[PDB]
């Protein structure tokens, strides 16, 4: 099941490959490899690489 | 008047204390080095600033505290004349201006669109 991550600041991206974020946002986690992931924003859906210490898994 | 990559860089050296982590290192690519060029395009402050060693790592320190690029990647070719990049991708050039009298060199930074087709400091060298 889907992995979901809460956004603890806010983040820039400075590039089409990588996903803005507000602090709060929620987002779907697609890929773990290193320490940028891949997510998807719940808000508009769009996707790319995050900053993975700037977010907190919840659930389960 | 526009919200400048310059101011903004600047400032952070200043106070040096941000309110969010360091984002993870990563890698430069083309691709980063290409993307990264035209988000200070858009941004302003970064063309037509006057080049000195000291505001190139101001901008490299804004860069990697922002965006995880360990900041080796900005470097180029040696005068005299214009300054090309030596990170294919990277679109900024260093021009010579009229010093508007020294004798050194005063440069500006320049944005090239043809740099994203052209390595022009490896189509002009050999290293």
């Amino acid at each position: 099941e889907d992995i979901i991550v809460v956004a603890l600041y806010d983040y820039v991206s400075w590039s089409p490959d990588d996903l803005s974020f507000q602090k709060g946002d929620q987002m779907v986690v697609l890929e773990e490899s290193g320490e940028w992931w891949k997510a998807r924003s719940l808000a508009t859906r769009k996707e790319g690489y995050i900053p993975s210490n700037y977010v907190a898994r919840v659930d389960s | 008047n526009a919200d400048s990559a310059w101011l903004e860089a600047q400032e952070e050296e200043e106070v040096g204390f941000p309110v969010r982590p360091q984002v993870p290192l990563r890698p430069m690519t083309y691709k980063a080095a290409l993307d990264i060029s035209h988000f200070l395009k858009e941004k302003g402050g970064l063309e037509g600033l006057i080049w000195s060693q000291r505001r190139q790592e101001i901008l490299d320190l804004w860069i990697y505290h922002t965006q995880g690029y360990f900041p080796d990647w900005q470097n180029y070719t040696p005068g005299p004349g214009i300054r090309y990049p030596l990170t294919f991708g990277w679109c900024f050039k260093l021009v010579p201006v009229e010093p508007e009298d020294a004798e050194k060199e005063v440069l500006v930074w320049r944005f090239d669109s043809k740099l994203a087709f052209h390595h022009m400091a490896r189509e002009l060298h050999p290293e």
